[PDB]
Order: C-alpha cells, then structure tokens, then sequence
C-alpha cells in the first residue's frame, strides 16, 4: 500500500494541528509499531523552468516509425514555444507540464534546446514518470482543466515535495489499509488526540426516505451489509479535480472518471471499497447469490470469468452486475454516457472472497481489504462520503433514497464480543513492569471500550479490529505501541536436557567417519530424475518404483518423491564428473519416501482439544514409511595419483569398506553375502546383514545401468537402511594375555564358490579361544590344484591366557582348525608352516 | 531374430557371473584405530553434563600447595600433605606437587568467573600408590562444583542422580550417607545404584560429595552467607573398572591396542 | 613430498551449521526433535492456527501430495515437530528442531525450493519475551560473535501473538557491521496450546 | 577431541602418557647436556627411584608403550597421546603460604601461576612395522617417514591450519 505524506498529515492534524514529522522519523516510527515500510519515495526533485503550459497547435510529422508531433506550446506571459513530442494522449486545449531549456528532470537530466526529428524543440512535455511523480504508463501527463494556468510553477502545481510511503501491510491490520487506519495508528504512536474522517462530525449523514432500489439476499453467501444510494444527472463529460486525480496517482491508481474516481479515492480514505454502477444500465432487482455450475460471469476488463459454486455474485434480471468484493461486471459498469450512478458499499464474507480472487487471479484492491475484514460500522458513511463528492465533482444531484440491509434479521451493533484481561497481563507477557494506566490507555487509544473491576479488564475492542479476540491479542497491541525495545534480555533456566539421542550422536559419528575417509557429503534432492529406474532396468513390480507423488513440482517430469537415495548421489555424481573432477566419493544421510498405500489423507481434527492417543496414531499410520538411510557413490581413482606411484582406480571393494566404516561407526559387525540386485553388478554385489536383518547392499553398479545413465565405468555404489540397524552399547571388557603368542601359517584348498569368510569363520571355530587372530594373506588358483578351486593362506597368531602356549598346544589348535573347515566347507589342507 | 537377442542376452549375461567376485574378501587397508576407553569416559561424562548447563575447566598437573590443600581448608599439618601420600616437586618444602585431585581447578574457577558457576573438572591426578589390580598412581578424576544462591543437598542429589542415569541406565540413582572430608560440610560418600548389570544390581560406592565448605568459600572470596555450593568428585578409572568389569586396571594404563581396539574408534 | 594418499573428505557446511546449532543449544538445556518431511496438513497447519483458506494452504507455496485434497503435504516448516513433541512429552519442553524443509521457490542466487531450518520451541510456567531475548542474544553470540545481538519488531504469523521479526548485530564482519534480518519469533499463539 | 577422532579414524590407537621419564633416555638419545629437553622438574618421593624426572617430551612414554606392544607380539602399530608436559624455566621455588581468611589478590595469583613449570599440551605419535597390513590386495606397505609427515597433516586438518615442513636436524 502507497500513499502521500502530505494525506496522512492532513488526517492526523485534525486532531492535532501543526503535527509535522520528517520521513525519516515517520519511516522509524511505522516500523517500531509493526509496518514494514518497504519504500520511501521522494517525488523527485526538479530544478529551473519547469512550469504548466497549454497545448495550443498540433502539427502531425510524417515519415518517420512512429507518429510525432510538434506542438506550439503556451507558457505563460503569451510566450509560445515549439515542442517535439511522440505521446498521442493528449488534444489542442490541454494542461501539460513543459520542461524548457535549463531545466534538470530526476535522474540528473538536463534539458536543451536539441534538434528532433526535423525541427527545432524548446524542452520537452513530461510524462508523470520523468517528473518522478508517478507510475510510467503510456504518453505525458495531462492536467485536468482549470488546475494551473500556463507558466505556473511545475513544482508547486504537482506537489512535488511530497513524500510517498510504500507500506506493505501484515494481513491481521486490514484496517491499516487506509489514510484512516495509518493515521490512527500514528496518533496511537504519538499519543496524539485522533478525530476519525469516518465519524459523522466529519461526513455529516444525507437524508434517508425510501429504499433506493429493490434487493435481495441469500444471506448464506455471508455478507454482512449491502448499501445503496443514487447520484442522478451528473455531467458526463466532468473531470476529477487535480488535486483529486493527483493523491490517486500518488497511490498507484490511474483517475478515469468521477465515478470510478471517487470510489476508489473513498477506498483509499475509509478502507471501504466502494462501486458505482450505471443505474439505468440495471434490469430490475438487484440480488446477492452464490454462482451455479457452469455460470460465466463478464468482469468489467471484458474477460469471460469461469465460475464457482461458492463464489458470490450480485445479478440483476438480465446479467451480472459484479462478482462481489472482487470485480465489477461489463454489464452494469460506468461509461462515458453514464448520467445516474447507484453507488455500491457492500461487506463481503473474508474467506468468501479470499477464495474467489484467488481461483480468478483477480486480487484487486477491493479484494485484497474484503480478505483482511472491512469495517461494517461505516458503509454508510463510505457511501454518503462518496456520493456527495461525486455530485460535487460531477454536477449531479444525491437522491435522498437509501437502501441498507444489514442482515437477516438487521444487525445495530458491529463491534465484536468482550474480552476479559488481568490488567497486569501485558506486563508478565512482556517481562516490563509498565507504569500505571499503561495497558487501559493503549487499549483505549487503539478504540476499545475498557472498564476495570478489580484487577480484571474488560475489553471491548472497536468494529475496525476483527483480530482483537483473546488476551495475546491484546497484549500485542500494548506491547507493540511501548515499543518492543524496551523489553529486557534475560536468559532462562532451561532444565537439566539429556542432550542427543544415541541415533543423533550415531548420525554424527557416521558423516565424521565417512568424511575423514575421502568422502564428500551432499544434500541430496528428493525429486527423482525423470524415467530413472527405466534407466535402472528395474522389474515393473519393483517396491523401489512405488512413489509418493508431489501434486506441484517445479518440473513436471520429476514428480516423484525418492524411495532410495543413489538417485540424487549419481546425480550429484554426474555434475562432478561433467565439471572435471572425475575422482569422487560423495556420501548423503537423508530419509527416504516408502508409501505403503495409495494417498490416504485423514481428516480436520478439531483444534479446540488436543487430538487422543488413536488420532494421533492414525495421522501417523497415513503417512509413508520415512526412513534414515545412507548411502554413498564412488568414480575414478580411490587413491590419488602422486610420486608413490599411479594410484588406484575405485573397486567394489571400496563399497565394501564403505559398509565397514559404518558398520564401525555405529557399532556393529555386519556380514557381507552375495546378492544380486539391481543397479548393481550381478557378480559384484553384496547384500548387508546385521545378524539376520537385511540393512542393504554395496558393490559395483550394472555396467549397463552405468552405459544407459552416462555414469563413470567402474562407478561403485553403497546403501543402507539406517533404521534396520540396532542400536548398540556396547561394554566391552577385552582380555589381554601378556604371554608369548605362536604364530603360524595355514593353506586350504576349497571350492571357488567357496566364500573366504566361511573358511576364516570355520577355522576359527576349530581353533577355539586359543586362537587371538586370524587373517587372509593369499588367493592363489593354478592348474595344479584343480581348475575350479582356490588356495587361501590364512595367518593365525595363538596365545594361551595363563601360560607360554607350547609349539604343539599351537599345531593341536590348528588341527582343529583344520578339520572344521574339512568338516563345514571341505577344506583341503595344503601347507603349514612357523611365521 | 526370436533368439538373436534371447542368447546374444545369456551370453552378456554369463560375461557378469564371468567377472564375478568374493564379496566376502577383507577390504580394510587402512585398519581402525582407538581413543582411549578413559579419554571416552571422561567425553561422555562431560558432555552429560555440558547438556545440563555446566562447563569444563582444566589446569596444571603440577600445582601449587595453595591451591590444591590450603584453599581446600586442609589443615596445616594434615597427613595427606607429606610424602606418603602425595608426590612433592624436589627439593623438601617446595610448596610444589602433583595434584591429589582436580579440584584446585575449581579454585582457579572461583577465582576467574562471575557466580552462578557450575563447573566440571576432568582430568588427571596422582597418588603414591603402586600399580596394581585395583589401584594406579596416576588416575582420572571428574569432580565438579555448582555454587549459586539458595543450593541444597536436594539439587546434589538431582545433579548426582541425573549423572548416574546417563552413565549406567534410566534404572540407576544414588544414596549418601555421610562421611567427612576437609573441603565440605556436610560430607558424603555416594554410593550408585547398578542395575542393569554387574551379575546382580546392587550398590557400588562411586565417590564422595556434600556441601563446598565456607571456608573454601571465604578462601575465594565469596560470602557464605548469600551463596552455597555442592561438589562432587569420582575416579574414571574405578568407574570403568566396576561398570564394565574389567578385573585388572593395568590394562587401562599399559597401552597395549587390545586392550583399546575392541572399544571402537570413538569417533 | 606430498604424503597424502587418502584425500580428506567434508561434511556438508550446511550439515555442520546445524551441528554448531544444536550444540549451542544443548549446551543450555535443550533437547533437539526430529520428525516426518513428509507430513499430514493437521500438524503442519491446522495444529498451527492457520486459517482455513488460508492461502500458504495452497499450491503456489506449498508443495502437495497427489491426488488433491489428500492434507499431506512436504512439510513448510520444522514446526509439526515441535507440535509432535508438545503432544508426546511433559511440560517443562525446550526443544529445538532441525530439518529439512519445502518451499515452491525457483533455485536462483539466494532461493532453493529444499532449505534447512532451526526453530526452537520453550513452554514453562512464566515465560515471557525477556526469556526469548535472552535465548535469541546467546544463539547470536554462539553463531556471529561476543559482539552479536538481536533486536525484535512487531510482525505477524498465526502461530504467534505477540508475534516479532528478528534482527542480527552482525559485528565481526560483513565488510563493515549492520542489523541483518534473521527470522522470526513470538510468543507461541494460545490456540496452539489449546491444540 | 577433533585431533583424537581424526587420529584414530586413521589406525592410530591412543595411549595414557606416564610423565614418570625412563632412567637415562636423554642419554639413549644422544641429547646434548645442554638440549631444553634435559631441563626436567624432579618428584622427591617417586615409587621408582631412578625415574623422578617428568617428561617435557611425550615421545618417551609413546615408545615405552610401543616397546611393550612389541615384545607381545603386536609389531604393526601406530600409537598417540594428547598430554600436557612440564617444562621448568627455573629452580624449583614455591610461593609462602597466602592467608585463607581472604581471597588471593590478582597479583598473589599471577605469583603463583608464575612459580609453576610451563605445562603446554602436545600431541605425539609413534609408529613401527607395517603401516598397511597384508591381505590379499599385495604384501602392506612398511611403516616410512612420510607416514609421519602425514600424521602431522591429519593434525593440522584437525585443527583448521595450514603447516609447512622444512628439513631440519
Ligand atoms: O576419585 C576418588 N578416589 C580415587 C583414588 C584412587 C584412584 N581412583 C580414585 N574419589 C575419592 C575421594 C573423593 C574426594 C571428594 C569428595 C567430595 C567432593 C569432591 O569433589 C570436589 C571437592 C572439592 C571441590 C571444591 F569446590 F572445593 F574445590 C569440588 N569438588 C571430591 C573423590 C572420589
């Protein structure tokens, strides 16, 4: 919202004469009580002869793109001058402001007498915006007739020391909307005595004799006053006067008409939109309903609108005469031959028109104060405010009829209900021991009604301020006119906190672990990438293609919400690689999306209670399974090139040690089992176990998935459910023997099929406690111990707890040891030796 | 071309179980280390108690006299100041030792900041006793000090029952019953509750504690009379040992990586 | 001669942000909650005091479930998990929430449609706006400096009332010190105790 | 905390320094009479006697720990210890007893802190055999000095700095 400071002094010094405040101050005093000021906007200054002349002669230059026009120009004291000029906007006759030789315009421009387009130009015809003072639209600014004479002073004229305050208003001060509603809240800030340009002292009321035309009203549409009135025999022809069409302009709003003017001027003043209507263009009764299906209504832009049930429309007989608190319609607009005006002031449901103007894309200034609650107390002032300006404007005459529904059955009294307060309430709020009187006289000034009992207010807050209904609010308006500054920093005492969960510290442990080993952490998007499990290969019935759906996505083609996260890391992968940094390990911890039914959506629980213990849990059950995982993805060389040597391309097994990594930082020993799953490599891909629960899988991706996504080759993948892994405390009370250890060497010879781990897993349970260590050194194949079999040479280290273990207690250990793994996995033993 | 694709298809796929793998393999060349079980005790003992408000503070091993007996309202001829209990700096009367304990920490606290203080105090401390099962003569201590208006025994006993749920389950809490030492009045020993294990919940003594004695108050320049204060002290060493059940402390001090690797990384 | 043969890696400055976050409010008590990104519309908005119609409800800011009226939505907030929490523990709470948060925005120099928020929730018998200052100085201290403070003006969100905008003292740099705008805070509205 | 993770995440175990020195390891090492290092506060009742000397250097309990670590067995191994040290700057001298019915003055507590050896923190480490084990990926890599210039690198990642090296003897 934009309005002058020349306005809203001339408003708040009613009350308070003389009352005059830089816009620095009024800029700091808006923003300590709640109004974020946007902008302040100085109408820029000019310098030298800028001055009202007349357009006397217009001369049409052809030959060029654009059609131009040489003007003989009056500028006073019967001096003409020619002016080139390329708007179209204005006649012989007309008032214009000339910038002549010597001039400077805003923007540092200075103004010569220069040669154009074939002739010689003594200055230029400005346009509002070069004089900076208003919104750049099509051709110069025209004065309304009889506002200056020629050679006036441009700057005096256009008031062009004003300043325009560029508000942005919260939607809980719809009142604030208004030259009403800020000056009052300024005299509440200055403690200043306020006279309301809405009170009757100031908008004396007109006669009332008879309705002024016939209405009805479903009243279920939720409107809370219709008024009418009628101004007959205005002059057509009659223009606004300039200081009217000019606090318009200053306000963003282009003046047309009188009609249209005064309406939107009063909107400004009083916060109450207003509409005037061609009354000899309505075909009888006039009726407030909701639209049917299918109903098509024609706003007065000339654009076909497709209704709703549950917008609310005024109609006549013949068509509809507006969508109501958004838009007029064509059908009953004022036009140039308009001579009777029935003048609309009219309250519609919030709600009501939030919605429709929303559905419309129609969020005009009316719209937007009907969405934040307009005053109903004042419609009729509103109306008789604007039908006397307009017969004054244009010439007519306000018929003393006047039609008022206020309800079903008539409502008297608009303010809202009492509120009931401690009167030290604000204070404990506020942690400030205010001086007495304070809250009582703040909430007075903002208009409420207050009388004392005790040490309990009760609070009646005036019809302008639907938001005041509960103590909080009330509190706010006495805190925020104190002033929030004067509120004291004092910490709390917060309780003895527990600190992080175990599963918050084992979150950390984990992106630490991961991060000092070579990977990096990124965010990872939760859009999948369009058709990226096509690319995977994966079956149609795959768990992983059951998506949550996001009904709005930035981009159509990626609306589906990940179920893994090796999308968003190859994805991040891909980017890398693409800007040259081709060796890369990048890891995510983030849920996941993993519905279990289609959309189910549970419906209002109501907030006047807390939901029970089973709607909490039904929510819960609505909503998708989110678990934690982590996942990681690897390119090029895992070990650098340097002067040790070429360094080394990643393998599967750096995914396989990605699992171990985290398997260390959360505490847990997991196994490793051949799998095979998509998009991973079917010969290179383990599946993750944690006792018997599957926690995910790790290894090479499908050179095929890599082929088709335009991965690195060799690009290696882990991913693991964080939820499936226990927690564990573990309290670990290690023995530490401190006599010598035997240390030898074994050989078997197994299967190829045969996994290591089984053979490490069966000596060791030969071995018994003797054995300290075990650890494979050697695989080794070779014609001579069979095409399909494998030689893997384990060191064993064995160390008794209470004695030197001898050579042969060793080698018995080791017999066993070997005959378990004859017995579980048919080991062969080929060598032994002493280490 | 039916079976063009069908095979050309199994044989690609023969070329994967072809480049098949072990993926049961060791992958670890760079083996996982160990912070030390007692360095990891003191972190979560001092962050049990950052999450409740308090600070940590360190100061020397080697310490004045003044600060670690005199400010403590150790008489002048106590028997903890001579050599056989307490190792001295050379030569004969240096007013220099090895601390006894950590709370000369606190009286450097006392004397630094502002009140309210609640301070933590983690570190090492020395004893002439020989390294054995159940003693070292160098050990860890926790002792922290809360000293504000209007404290109790009460709020000793919240602070010491919070301590003991964090370090030994949501089943744990303590039992005083006095005892005397010079530096409080009343004086404690705190004995914890421990459930969850130890082949059997029953109590343990875990340390001592009571009220900051007024004239450790008044040797830091604070009036009794507007401010108390309770303390508290325990050995890590002598936690670990009964919490975990580790039969022979000169595991926890020898060094050896079995001893440590079996504890993770710490991170 | 460059020794390094594992490259060190990073967690992300966004993650350890919100690690030196939580920190700093552990250190005073508080305790940190964690909740669903993909949440139902009566935690999100409803539990919060938003009205009915009101517009953050729609698609031009909030992202939706399909198919359309499912009230299941990417959470725009991290507050339905303090609304989580209120509901599932005793009072006296001082809990912050860290997460992952979604809004509608175009990604350009200084928006993304997947941020990370912190917000705190403290309920107490006899808190008042001189605690939230107090809490909000700390937290700027902890996160720009000694120097840092905060300063608050009268704003409005539904769930809050008095509700306040906040400013940063942003001393230690910047290329010389000025109030940045920071976020918000209020009172929590009685409606979401109610709720 | 951050330098102890860094190390141990990187195969480095860490150890419980004795300040207690072992007898004659300045001379072991071959130190000048004259080397700081020699400079050590003395314990007048240790429970060893021919080790009173506290350690301006954690490197000697470091290989204390490494030599036992060994002799069990355990020959691949690479240990650290964050520890304070205590470095005299003069002769052992104590400050007389301040009154305990006040507190000391500011100027009373500088003399006290002043009488005191320095006490810095350092961190160290050790490490012998083999720095990547065996396995079947080849035969490990032996233990060599870059490893060490490498745990100074992890160190100073640690603690957010950048270090130079330079030859030196
Ligand atoms: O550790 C131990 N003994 C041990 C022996 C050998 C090996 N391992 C362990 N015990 C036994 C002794 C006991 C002493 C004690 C008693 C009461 C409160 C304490 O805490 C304080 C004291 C003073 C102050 C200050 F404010 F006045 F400064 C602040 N806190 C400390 C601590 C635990």
């Amino acid at each position: 919202m934009r309005l002058p400071y020349s306005w809203l002094r001339e408003v708040v010094a009613v009350g308070a004469s003389g009352w005059d405040v830089t816009p620095g101050e009024l800029e700091q005093t808006l923003l300590r009580i709640g109004h974020e000021v946007e902008e302040v906007i100085p109408l820029g200054p000019v310098d030298g002869p800028v001055t009202v002349g007349r357009v006397a002669d217009i001369e049409e230059l052809t030959g060029y793109k654009k059609p131009i026009r040489a003007c003989a120009v009056d500028i006073g004291d019967r001096q003409y001058r020619e002016i080139i000029c390329g708007a179209t906007n204005f006649a012989v006759g007309d008032l214009v402001v000339v910038a002549l030789p010597g001039a400077t315009l805003p923007g540092g421009f200075t103004i010569s007498a220069r040669k154009a387009y074939g002739r010689n130009s003594d200055g230029m015809i400005c346009s509002a915006a070069e004089l900076n003072l208003g919104a750049d639209h099509s051709g110069i600014l025209v004065l309304p007739p009889g506002a200056a004479e020629p050679g006036a002073d441009g700057a005096g004229v256009l008031g062009l020391d004003d300043v325009v305050f560029h508000l942005a208003i919260t939607p809980d001060r719809g009142y604030c909307m208004s030259v009403r509603g800020l000056a009052r809240e300024l005299a509440c800030a200055y403690d200043l005595d306020f006279v309301d340009p809405a009170s009757n002292s100031r908008v004396p009321p007109l006669p009332i004799e008879g309705p002024a035309w016939p209405l009805t009203v479903q009243p279920e549409t939720g409107v809370r006053r219709f008024a009418l009135r009628p101004v007959i025999g205005i002059d057509p022809a009659a223009v606004s006067p300039w200081w009217l069409q000019r606090r318009l302009l200053l306000c963003g709003i282009r003046a047309t008409c009188p009609a249209v003017d005064v309406t939107n001027y009063v909107m400004l003043e009083l916060g109450h939109p207003m509409h005037a209507h061609d009354r000899n263009r309505i075909s009888g009764t006039l009726g407030v309903r909701f639209a049917r299906s299918g109903e098509t209504a024609v706003t007065l832009d000339g654009i076909e609108r497709k209704l709703d049930t549950a917008d609310v429309l005024i109609v006549d007989d013949a068509a509809t005469a507006a969508i109501g608190g958004v838009m007029g319609a064509a059908s009953t607009e004022v036009r140039a031959d308009s001579t009777d005006v029935l003048l609309e002031a009219a309250i519609w449901d919030p709600a009501a028109v939030s919605r429709t103007q929303r559905r419309l894309h129609l969020p005009s200034e009316a719209a937007r104060r009907y969405e934040r609650t307009v005053d109903p107390a004042i419609s009729v002032a509103a109306l008789d405010r604007c039908a006397r300006l307009l017969a004054d404007i244009a010439g007519g005459e306000v018929s003393p009829t006047l039609t008022d529904w206020r309800g079903d059955p008539p409502c008297d009294d608009w303010s809202p209900p009492p509120i009931r307060m401690g009167v030290d309430v604000p204070d404990r709020i506020a942690g400030v021991a205010y001086p007495q009187g304070t809250t009582a006289r703040r909430l007075a000034q903002i208009g409420a009604v207050v009388t004392h009992d005790g040490d309990t207010l009760t609070v009646t807050p005036p019809s302008w301020r639907p938001d005041l209904r509960q103590p909080a609010d009330l509190v706010e308006e006495v805190l925020r006119l104190e002033g929030l500054e004067v509120i004291p920093s004092v910490l709390p005492p917060a309780p003895a906190g527990r600190g992080l969960t175990a599963g918050q510290q084992r979150r950390r442990t984990i992106g630490r672990s991961l991060a000092l080993s070579g990977y990096v952490e990124i965010l990872p998007t939760p859009f999948l990438p369009a058709g990226v499990f096509d690319l995977w290969g994966l079956e149609a019935d795959d768990s992983r293609r059951m998506t949550t759906r996001v009904l709005n996505p930035l981009e159509a083609d990626r609306p589906q919400l990940a179920t893994t996260l090796l999308p968003a890391l190859l994805e991040a992968l891909v980017r890398n690689v693409s800007r040259g940094l081709v060796d890369v390990a990048l890891f995510a911890i983030a849920q996941v999306v993993q519905p279990t039914e289609q959309t189910r959506g549970v419906g209002l629980i109501p907030v006047d209670r807390r939901p029970t213990d089973d709607e909490i849990a039904m929510l819960d059950a609505s909503l998708p399974r989110q678990p934690q995982h982590v996942a990681a993805v690897l390119a090029g060389l895992r070990e650098p090139r340097g002067p040790w040597g070429p360094g080394r391309p990643v393998e599967a097994a750096d995914a396989f040690e990605a699992v171990r990594i985290i398997a260390r930082a959360s505490r847990v020993d997991v196994t490793l089992r051949p799998a095979q799953y998509l998009p991973w490599h079917p010969g290179r891909c383990a599946q993750v176990f944690v006792g018997e629960s599957s926690v995910g899988h790790a290894g090479q991706l499908h050179p095929a998935v890599i082929e088709r996504s335009g991965l690195p080759k060799g690009t290696c993948a882990v991913e693991l459910n964080l939820d499936a892994i226990p927690c564990s405390a573990p309290l670990p009370a290690p023995r530490v023997s401190p006599y010598p250890a035997v240390f030898q060497d074994v050989s078997l010879v197994v299967a190829a099929d045969i996994p290591a781990q089984a053979v490490a897993d069966a000596v060791r349970a030969g071995a018994g406690d003797l054995l300290e260590d075990i650890a494979l050194f050697d695989v080794f194949t070779g014609p001579q111990i069979g095409e399909h079999r494998k030689s893997l040479t384990f060191a064993l280290r064995f160390r008794a707890p209470d004695r030197t273990l001898t050579e042969d207690d060793a080698s018995a250990a080791r017999d066993a040891a070997v005959q378990s793994a004859a017995e579980r996995v048919g080991a062969v033993l080929r060598g032994w030796k002493l280490a | 071309d039916e079976r063009l694709a069908t095979l050309r298809a199994e044989r690609d796929a023969a070329v994967l179980v072809a480049e098949g793998i072990d993926v049961t393999l060791p992958s670890t060349r760079v083996p996982a280390g160990a912070r030390h079980p007692i360095i990891m005790l003191a972190e979560h003992v001092a962050d049990t108690f950052i999450a409740m408000g308090w600070e940590l503070a360190e100061g020397p091993e080697v310490e004045t006299e003044q600060f670690n007996f005199d400010a403590l309202n150790f008489p002048a001829d106590h028997p903890a100041r001579g050599e056989q209990d307490t190792f001295y700096i050379a030569p004969e009367d240096s007013r220099q030792l090895l601390r006894t304990h950590t709370s000369p920490v606190q009286i450097r606290t006392l004397l630094a900041r502002e009140l309210p203080v609640y301070i933590i105090s983690i570190g090492r401390t020395f004893r002439t006793d020989e390294l054995d099962a159940t003693h070292t003569p160098i050990f860890h201590q926790v002792e922290g000090l809360a000293v504000d208006r209007g404290l109790s025994m009460a709020h000793l006993r919240g602070t010491l029952d919070a301590f003991a749920r964090a370090e030994f389950g949501p089943s744990a809490r303590t039992r005083i019953r006095p005892h005397f030492f010079p530096f409080t009045e009343p004086s404690a020993e705190v004995d914890v509750w421990f459930a969850n294990k130890i082949g059997g919940a029953a109590w343990v003594e875990w340390g001592g504690c009571g009220m900051v004695h007024p004239n450790v108050l008044r040797a830091t320049g604070i009036d009794p009379d507007l401010y108390s204060g309770f303390a508290f002290g325990m050995g890590l060493e002598r936690t670990l040992q009964f919490r975990n059940g580790i039969p022979d402390m000169r595991d926890m001090v020898e060094g050896d990586v079995r001893f440590s690797l079996p504890f993770g990384v710490g991170a």
